[PDB]
């Protein structure tokens, strides 16, 4: 939770922006100037994003993770979700 | 530092928009600190702060939300952007140090900013609570005197015009025979509550910052 | 009875007579002491003393004196408007304690008595350096604004008289169509830099003390 509070004063703009920035970093989306630079150290399993400007680095957002013992697990989960939604899209589309 | 003190000497007053106390502030927010000299009408101050003390004052009231020093500085620079020059203002007038309880929000979690003004010593007051304030005040007194004598001579011309021609034109901007003392007394009736009870001070700033632009001579 | 501070919000600004740099040592001498808020617009002092302590101060600083405390109380009441209470006054504008020397001399053997205006209370500093000074500054500014209205009306009166007939024949001493901003633009660059003259309080009692007394209400 500590990685979710002080980052707004880093990015230093007022409220509202920070929560949406965190969510859109977690979800899909990244701005060109409001970029959530995905500083995810793959091996050490730590994700953070900093929108640095104005005389010092601005840690816009940080979100630690916990590396899965078997990498293939959630990858297979996500890709099987993608293929399931692909098949659903094609079948519904023909009915469309 | 002295750069921020001088900028305060040139950059104008601007009342803290809290609608609680007459915290008439002088806005000069430039890098390596700022100068927001805030007076509460019951104590004197001189917030000639630099970025380090700016950030440590920002941290002194913060508990869980923090930032790098320059991050704090530019954050508080952005803080005045929508309202003064994050548009939430408050303070505690009782405190000896003017702890401007500026509760601007950045995360949806509480952030605590105070425009903590250093208590102005009787030698510190002369920098900005007197030299620009009394400079523009004496300037306004000279303005009143000069405008009064100009009104008197223009009314002499006007009376010469009636005595040479009895034409009446509009009777809507027809001036009364002007008296400086009568003007001052009639002003001490309705605008005195504006004067003595400053309240906002917005009439002070948007009408005397023109004098502030060139009161920095001293 | 806290009338020292109440007498220090309406405190008249009296120009102290010195053999040195004269400051605006202003006080409301009471039968229970006084409050000498020395406000020369350079450094602010305050003698928050009761009648007993100041009277015993005089008795102890008078080397061989047999006088009642009421005698020196009247001696102080002679400084109710701090012009001359006796010898000639002399301030010590070096620290937060102003030594206002009053040599009790009537052609005898050596004497030396002086005041001790310890650190000025910032509340009453604002009561004569910020709050009613803020008030009289805003009052003078909106006075200049109402004078802007008055000047504009007189200018339009003179002008509309000129093109409506009976124009004055002395073209070499008339005035062009005037406006307040034409006065303010020249003021900001000529008089405002020089009307910004803080001085040793004397600029206050020549131009600011009167309207201050007009705004001592709060």
């Amino acid at each position: 939770e500590s990685e979710i509070s002080q980052e707004a004063d880093d990015m230093a703009m007022e409220k509202g922006k920070y929560v949406g920035e965190l969510r859109k970093a977690l979800l899909s989306g990244a701005g060109p100037a409001d970029v959530y630079t995905f500083n995810f150290s793959k091996e050490s399993c730590y994700f953070f994003f900093e929108k640095n400007l104005k005389d010092v680095s601005f840690r816009l957002g940080s979100f630690n993770l916990e590396k899965v013992e078997n990498p293939a697990e959630v990858i297979r989960e996500l890709i099987c979700y993608c293929l399931d939604t692909i098949a659903e899209n094609q079948a519904k589309n023909e009915h469309l | 530092m002295e750069e921020l003190e001088q900028g305060l000497l040139m950059q104008p007053w601007a009342w803290l928009q809290l609608a609680e106390n007459s915290l008439l502030a002088k806005v000069f927010i430039t890098k390596q600190g700022y100068a927001l000299l805030v007076s509460d009408l019951q104590q004197v101050w001189h917030e000639q702060v630099d970025t380090s003390v700016v950030s440590q004052r920002a941290k002194e009231l913060n508990k869980r939300l923090t930032a790098p020093p320059a991050a704090f500085l530019c954050h508080l620079d952005n803080l005045l952007r929508p309202l003064l020059k994050e548009a939430t203002f408050s303070c505690d007038c009782v405190a000896d140090a003017l702890i401007l309880r500026v509760r601007s929000e950045l995360s949806g979690l509480p952030f605590y900013w105070n425009f903590h003004c250093m208590l102005a010593s009787p030698s510190l007051v002369s920098q900005h609570l007197i030299r620009p304030l009394m400079g523009m005040s004496l300037a306004l007194q000279c303005q009143v005197r000069e405008l009064a004598t100009l009104l008197h001579m223009k009314d002499l011309e006007i009376q010469d015009y009636q005595e040479s021609g009895a034409t009446l034109i509009r009777d809507r901007l027809k001036t009364e025979p002007f008296e400086e003392n009568s003007f001052l007394e009639q002003f001490m009736i309705e605008k005195l509550p504006e004067a003595c009870s400053i309240g906002d001070g917005k009439p002070f700033v948007m009408n005397l910052q023109d004098l502030y632009m060139a009161v920095t001579t001293q």
